[PDB]
RNA sequence: AUAGCUGGAUCAGCCAUUUUGGCUGAUCAUUAGCUUCUUAGAGGGACUAUUGGCAUAAAGCCAAUGGAAGUUUGAGGCAAUAACAGGUCUGUGAUGCCCUUAGAUGUUCUGGGCCGCACGCGCGCUACACUGACGGAGCCAACGAGUUAUCCUUGGCCGGAAGGUCUGGGUAAUCUUGUUAAACUCCGUCGUGCUGGGGAUAGAGCAUUGCAAUUAUU
């Protein structure tokens, strides 16, 4: 009836495998249907620019990446277990979402 | 014998004859103009001239390759045309069933024994370093005389079919089958004559 | 023995189709007959007059082999190179008119029937006229 | 007469001012004797078929 | 140059000229008759019901003909 | 497939043009100025003329039917949004180019935009491209 | 059950197969194997089929799916898929003995069709349009 | 179950069918379990092992089976050292010096422009034809992007696909999108002639983007 749906969207693969690692021990720890991670398809961004700050010189052209790491979580837990988790959750460079409905 | 899917019996019947070519026979053709042995695969049966695969890796891999196929690569001239080795494919298996059509030998003999005869003998090497600037008289490997042979029946029947309404295939063939027996209107055995004739001029 | 058009060679089913579409001949196609060129990609005018019976065989053939088919879907699979001038060429879709009439058409022949999901499905009696047809084609050599 | 096929088991190394003309020893059939060095324009290996006109030119080395 | 004049000796001369050859095709044709190409297809086509030639191979550049034996 | 003793009578006169006798309707009327190709299948396919035949089997029927279908296209249920000139500046309505009136239409165009002296009209009396276009490595000699 | 699967793959083309017992029955993405896309690339699908017969193959029902890649990808590809099913099926379900003939009578005639074929094309590089190829240079 | 496979409530199409069915699938959060194929955390794997040969029978070299891999596994990135009197004070509230500061070498609004040509030099593009062009039809990929007021687009309908119509999917491997591409192939014509190969070049109307397209955006 109520199934909480979390995001684990980060770009350092250790603290957001350890954020994924500290929520589904806490989802062993009670049982809520023991759902595992889901890993999503890394969204990389390519650019390539210049390294010239003038147009003299030989064609050099620099390509930059950024790429992003997204997991998804969905659990049985009640709203009380779910702001518990969430306040013991806190970690820097985590970005976490929750939906209800 | 067969199955829901038609299964046509000339598959069948090409299996049941030593897997010979599309339309001609592979068993009883060889290479019969000596100084050319082990350099043309004549007994490497393949049912298409296409084979992708490496045919550069080594120093002489190229030795190994498929003598149609080869050819093919030779076609495969002028960059309008670089990369549309379906269209060679198309060509050289219509210049082939014209031979057949026009004498009953095997076209894969009319073929080895025009680039056999094409092949030269004596070439002409430059020496250089300013002087007299002259050349010398030297013969030439067995693999660059069925180099030599491909390329001069190449630029030959691109030169033929130029301009004019016979077909690349016809031409081809009519090269082919003018360059496999002595009759002196082969552009390829011209050339083969004029490099003899200019390397015993120099020597 | 159970035969579809999965085993039928395309050319030949599109123009035994045609033939067969041409015995009820009920298209009713529109007044640009022969003059419009399907879209941008094309620059002539097609030497076979009889060109709107087999568009419409192959869209019937297209959605028998496919789910659904949209206006836009038709434009980018029916379109082609287009000759830009001296620039390269490049590819640009066909005209939704032409398309879109040609559904209409075999809508009201009763080939192609609307679905949900968007874009439309093959009719019952679109389905049993490509198995007859299949197996007429399979039994036309006695 | 002065079509004679012959043999080639060994090269003497890669010679010429552009260095694209090879030179090899070379073996008669008909006589097993009579080893000559000729200059080759094109790649030879070890056990490679020859066939030679001019028989009688017994080249040393190319300018 | 080609002629296209249809005056009456073209048909009648491909007509008794068929058995000399057995590879007809566009190329051939042209070589042997002033040919301007509309005729060169339209015969074979009209000579196709008649058991004169007997396909091989069609292809839309060119068919593959040959004689009766 | 067809009758081969036909009638031959080589070229005629046609809008004070040469229309070719032994050569193929399409490409005749080519020859004809102010005819594309879309345009000569078009007109052929309204006149109703077998199409294997060429120019040099026609009758007197078909040709002037022919040349009154051209010489009066919108009123044969040809299309006007295919037409070349469509709201004429001097006739106000979709009026149909042919061979005879181009090769005055021409210059009288040339006069209609130098009169009024335009800056296409000075680029047009100095023999130089009226587009934006570019000719400072091309657009010489 | 007696049943397997395999793929093949030449570059960015892939072809799964799911081999199963059967009485024929083999197509290739609905249409069976005379007819394909192309007509001058059927020899090159035929080719392990005509080496080792249909008798062995009358008792397998093969559908195989194709994916990605050009006309001469995709034609290898299931090939090579068809191949690598048929070894499979009789590995795993005839005498070992059979599978060494067979993959050995496979391997001597072999167009790539078990072997898998690492081409890959290189990166481009900067300064031209081809990795290699590089505008030409006006030297003055 | 933000993607595929199978079972299963869920129904359509006939040659066979009342043990006699194959197949496409329709819905798949209505429901269940699995990742061969999608994804990523960790990894394994090759080190020229293994014999067959050269090299002062070391460091090192060549060929071959197996294998995926032998070129340092490939291709790249960062790359010591000093040299250019190299470029950038028009990227830089980074700045030293000379000059100007009110009639401002300051800010700002309009029109003309950097694209203006009897030429010389470049980097790329088009065809010089049948290997092409036209016309129908079967169809086979990857990397990347997108609305918080205001972007990527689907569907029914009108059209001269150039536009506009209304409910609308999308803050996203859930929507565009499965970017059904091109090349190719089955068939007919153009028959070899600077012609239907090639569209330099000139004219008339049809729309979106933009105080608005002349010096024609497209
Ligand atoms: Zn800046």
């Amino acid at each position: 009836v109520h199934r909480i749906r979390i995001t684990l969207t980060s770009r350092n693969v250790r603290n957001l495998e350890k954020v994924c690692s500290d929520l589904v021990n806490r989802a062993k720890d009670k049982q809520l249907r023991v759902k595992g991670p889901v890993r999503l398809p890394t969204k990389i961004l390519k650019i390539t620019t210049r390294k010239t700050p003038n147009g003299e010189g030989s064609k050099t052209w620099e390509t930059y990446e950024m790429r992003i790491h997204k997991r998804l979580i969905d659990l049985h837990s009640p709203s009380e277990i779910v702001k518990q988790i969430t306040s013991i959750h806190i970690e820097p460079g985590v970005e976490v979402e929750v939906t209800i409905a | 014998m067969a199955t829901s899917s038609l299964t046509p019996g000339v598959s069948l019947d090409e299996n049941g004859s030593i897997k010979l070519f599309n339309k001609f026979p592979f068993e009883g053709v060889e290479v019969k103009d000596i100084s050319l042995v082990d350099y043309i695969t004549i007994g490497n049966g393949q049912p298409l001239p296409h084979t992708a695969g490496r045919f550069q890796t080594k120093r002489f891999r190229k030795a190994r390759c498929f003598i149609v196929e080869r050819l093919t690569n030779s076609l495969m001239m002028n960059g309008r045309n670089n990369g549309k080795k379906l269209l060679a494919t198309r060509i050289v298996k219509h210049a082939f069933e014209i031979i057949a059509l026009l004498t009953d030998q095997n076209p894969l003999q009319v073929l080895v024994d025009a680039v056999a005869a094409c092949g030269p003998r004596e070439d002409s090497t430059r020496i250089g370093s300013a002087g007299t600037v002259r050349r010398q008289a030297v013969d030439v490997s067995p693999l660059r005389r069925v180099n030599q042979a491909l390329a001069l029946i190449t630029i030959g029947a691109r030169e033929a079919a130029f301009r004019n309404v016979k077909s690349i295939s016809e031409c081809l063939a009519e090269e082919i089958i003018n360059a496999a027996k002595g009759s002196s209107n082969s552009y390829a055995i011209k050339k083969k004559d004029e490099l003899e004739r200019v390397a015993k001029s120099n020597r | 023995a159970g035969v579809s058009v999965k085993d039928v060679d395309a050319q030949k089913f599109i123009t035994a189709y045609a033939a067969f579409l041409k015995r009820s001949g009920k298209m009713t196609t529109p007044q640009w007959i022969d003059i419009v060129k399907t879209g941008t990609h094309k620059e002539l005018a097609p030497y076979d007059p009889d060109w709107y019976y087999v568009r419409a065989a192959a869209i019937a053939r297209h959605i028998y082999l496919r789910k659904q088919v949209g206006v836009g879907r038709l434009c980018k699979v029916y379109g082609g190179s287009v000759n830009r001038g001296m620039r390269p060429s490049h590819h640009r879709d066909g005209s939704g008119s032409v398309q879109r009439k040609v559904v209409q058409s075999l809508e009201k022949i009763g080939v192609l029937e609307k679905s949900d999901n968007g874009g439309r499905r093959i009719s019952q009696q679109g389905q049993r006229d490509l198995d007859r047809i299949a197996y007429s084609l399979l039994e036309e050599e006695s | 007469v002065p079509v004679k096929l012959a043999k080639v088991i060994k090269v003497l190394g890669r010679t010429g001012s552009r260095g694209g003309v090879t030179q090899v020893r070379v073996e008669f059939m008909d006589d097993t004797s009579r080893s000559i060095i000729r200059n080759v324009k094109g790649p030879v290996r070890e056990d490679d078929i020859l066939v030679l006109l001019e028989s009688e030119r017994e080249a040393r080395r190319l300018r | 140059q080609h002629a296209t004049v249809f005056d009456k000796s073209i048909i009648d001369r491909i007509n008794k000229e068929v058995p000399a050859f057995k590879f007809i095709s566009v190329s051939v044709l042209v070589d042997r008759m002033k040919i301007n190409g509309s005729l060169a297809r339209i015969a074979i086509r009209d000579l196709a019901e008649r058991g004169v030639i007997q396909k091989v191979d069609q292809h839309s550049k060119q068919a593959i003909y040959t004689r009766v034996p | 497939s067809l009758v081969v003793p036909d009638n031959f009578q080589h070229i005629l006169r046609l809008l004070n043009t040469n229309v070719d006798g032994k050569v193929k309707v399409m490409f005749a009327m080519t020859q004809i100025k102010g005819v594309g190709r879309r345009y000569a299948n078009i007109v052929c396919k309204k006149a109703d003329i077998d199409m294997s035949k060429r120019a040099g089997e026609l009758t007197t029927e078909e040709l002037e039917r022919i040349v009154t279908i051209i010489q009066n296209p919108s009123q044969f249920k040809i299309p006007s949004w295919f037409l070349n000139r469509q709201k004429d500046i001097n006739d106000g309505k979709s009026f149909q180019l042919l061979a005879n009136n181009v090769d005055s239409k021409l210059r009288e165009d040339l006069e209609r935009l130098k009169k009024i002296q335009t800056h296409r009209g000075l680029r047009h009396a100095l023999d130089l491209r009226v587009r934006g276009q570019h000719t400072k490595t091309t657009g010489r000699r | 059950m007696q049943s397997v699967q395999c793929f093949g793959k030449k570059g960015n083309a892939t072809a799964v197969a799911h081999c199963k017992v059967g009485k024929g029955l083999i197509k290739v993405n609905g249409a069976p194997l005379s007819l394909v896309q192309p007509e001058i690339l059927r020899m090159k699908v035929y080719e392990p089929i005509l080496v080792a017969g249909a008798d062995k193959f009358a008792g397998v029902d093969i559908r195989v799916r194709v994916s990605g890649g050009g006309h001469v990808s995709q034609i290898y590809a299931i090939r090579q898929a068809i191949s690598k099913a048929i070894v499979a099926y009789y590995q795993k379900f005839v005498d070992e003995h059979s599978k060494a003939e067979l993959k050995k009578a496979l391997i001597t005639y072999d167009r790539t069709l078990l072997v898998a074929d690492p081409r890959r094309m290189e990166p481009k590089k900067f300064g031209g349009h081809g990795a290699r190829a590089r505008q030409q240079k006006s030297y003055r």
